[PDB]
């Protein structure tokens, strides 16, 4: 029985309240297809909610694929995973998904977790189930002309830019030289969770978020409020997270190569992307 | 010597360009690096010789890079038995089949990742991404794989004409998923990609299917961008282009994490733009 740590992350995972009775409300897609649902406990001390979503459909293909039973519960510091130095020594440890991973808190990510060198040092990553980037987000109006733009290459208190504490974003912008003024400034603004973020954009106290394109794009979908601008840097993909001595790995991947090759991955973008 | 590699590559531009070495220094210019290729005395013979030859493109210098990240050195050969990789009879040909029986420790080049390779090599991370996409003109209007016109060509009339180059990852794909659109394309397979895109410009077909990558390219550089994908280069079947290993090579934690880094700082950006921009 594998445990499996996620994240609120719409929309790959949707996290709702039980009905009264513990139970998860029937939904149902546009097209009429039930809304699977699974019990995920996380915090608020821990309560049973329901998840559902791309990525709780795919945990639901692989489990139904490969044969296992499963646990899922919310990540217990809402963080996706960065490494940071422990007690002022030079010994560091990873927090969030990734940190849940390696201790044996979970058995396996299923999230909408950035495949990077940092990260596949520790861990072993799936081949990717999607492939996106990062982008803005801004108010609709506000015409951010990419990187360079003067706003975010000389920050003033005028233009608020910031990303998700702690997530891959964070650190990227933490470690490369060319971003030395830019984080700077969105050290004094980042948030805790990128549901925070995206509201706050749309509340006119942050001015740019940078973030997944896969979410962000969403969003701006679904609120004709907010705009993305583009690919920002290179492109990356999300991948499912294993430990080094999952005996899974082999298996997970293929079932993966099997979703794209079959029409499967492109049909979770139709019910709950596009 | 542990630290010293046979790698097998096959030519597809621009991943793979293969020249011909000046026959006066035996050396290949600079930027390329040496490649053999056997061939043959006659058909009647496994006689045959190693000649000199010289490759480059995205896929070469992607090899330079992990040749200098992760310290080994190579001989680059062409395959000669196959292409991409194919099943038959149950016995892999092509770089696969190298890979498999043990003549490459890795493949490069443009080569899919898919379920039934990855079952009996390992594959790297992907390092180019890519698909099934489609090549018509412009003008035509397809929804996707899954138009009727291609899923039940024999509604319309006059159907469409539409191909693939056969034996890789794309005829596959259309083989495992769509069993009438494959056994009536078989008509229209090509030979190559050259070949399609005659075939495209001179009206003898409709509609090329094949590798998303090698389609954009194509469609970055035609002349007066007349021959585009549809949607906005759109993939069927995302995937990428993986080096391909021995199952449980040494080699593979090492190799992925530099392709990683590579992606990571920039690398791989400067690469797509030497290589892989178009004017349309
Ligand atoms: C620098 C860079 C380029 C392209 N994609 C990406 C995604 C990144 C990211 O961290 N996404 C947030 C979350 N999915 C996580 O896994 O932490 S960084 C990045
Ligand atoms: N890259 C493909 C060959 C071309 C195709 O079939 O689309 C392969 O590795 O088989």
């Amino acid at each position: 029985r594998l445990k499996i740590v996620t994240i609120h992350q719409e929309p790959f995972v949707y996290v709702k309240p039980t009905l009264s009775d513990g139970t998860c409300k029937e939904e149902f897609t546009v097209n009429g297809d039930p809304v699977k649902k699974v019990i995920c406990t996380g915090p608020n001390h821990t309560v049973p909610q329901c998840c559902y979503g791309f990525c709780i459909d795919l945990l639901i293909k692989l489990a139904r694929t490969m044969n296992f039973t499963y646990e899922v519960h919310l990540v217990a510091d809402g963080k996706f995973g960065t490494q940071e130095r422990v007690n002022n020594s030079n010994k560091k440890e990873w927090n969030g998904m990734m940190g849940e991973l390696l201790s044996g808190q979970a058995d396996m990510i299923v999230a909408p977790l950035t495949i990077n060198n940092e990260r596949a040092q520790y861990i072993e990553f799936s081949k990717p189930f999607k492939y996106q980037g990062l982008t803005i987000l801004v108010k609709k109006g506000t015409r951010i002309t990419g990187i360079n733009d003067p706003r975010l290459r000389n920050p003033s208190d005028k233009f608020i830019y910031a990303t998700v504490k702690q997530s891959s974003v964070d650190i990227y912008f933490r470690r490369q030289v060319e971003l030395s003024t830019m984080y700077r400034h969105m050290e004094k603004h980042n948030y805790e969770s990128a549901a925070e973020a995206i509201q706050a954009v749309r509340d006119n106290k942050l001015h740019a978020f940078i973030w997944d394109s896969a979410v962000l794009e969403f969003e701006a979908s679904q609120k004709c409020d907010l705009v993305t601008t583009g690919e920002l840097f290179f492109r990356s993909g999300f991948g499912i997270g294993m430990r080094k001595d999952s005996p899974w790995k082999q298996n997970v991947s293929l079932s993966i190569l099997k979703s794209h090759e079959n029409g499967f991955m492109e049909d979770l973008d139709k019910t709950w992307v596009r | 010597d542990d630290n010293h590699l046979s790698i097998v590559t096959l030519e597809e531009a621009p991943f793979v360009i293969v020249e011909d070495i000046d026959p006066l220094t035996e050396t290949c210019v600079r930027n390329t690096v040496p490649c053999r290729k056997f061939v043959k005395i006659n058909n009647s013979t496994n006689e045959g010789m190693n000649v000199k030859k010289c490759c480059k493109g995205f896929c070469i210098d992607i090899l330079k890079k992990l040749s200098r990240t992760v310290k080994f050195t190579y001989d680059l050969y062409l395959v000669t038995n196959g292409k991409h990789g194919k099943k038959v009879n149950n016995v892999w040909n092509g770089m696969i089949g190298e890979v498999v029986y043990q003549r490459a420790v890795m493949a490069v080049g443009s080569l899919t990742i898919n379920e039934e390779r990855s079952e009996v090599v390992d594959f790297s991370v992907p390092f180019v991404e890519t698909g099934i996409s489609v090549m018509v003109s412009r003008g035509t209007q397809v929804t996707g794989l899954s138009d009727k016109k291609f899923q039940r060509p024999h509604d319309y009339s006059p159907p469409f004409r539409f191909g693939t180059v056969p034996n890789g990852s794309t005829e596959r794909n259309i083989r495992n998923n769509y069993p009438y659109m494959h056994q009536y394309m078989t008509r229209f397979n090509q030979r190559g990609v050259e070949d399609a895109l005659v075939s495209l410009k001179t009206g003898k077909l409709d509609a090329f299917i094949y590798d998303a990558a090698v389609l954009n390219y194509k469609a970055g550089r035609d002349e007066g961008c007349k021959l585009v994908t549809i949607g906005s280069g759109y993939i069927f079947a995302t995937t990428g282009y993986g080096i391909a290993l021995q199952k449980g090579s040494p080699w593979k934690r090492q190799i992925d994490l530099a392709l990683l880094q590579f992606v990571g700082d920039g690398e791989m950006e400067e690469l797509e733009t030497l290589w892989l921009t178009g004017i349309c």
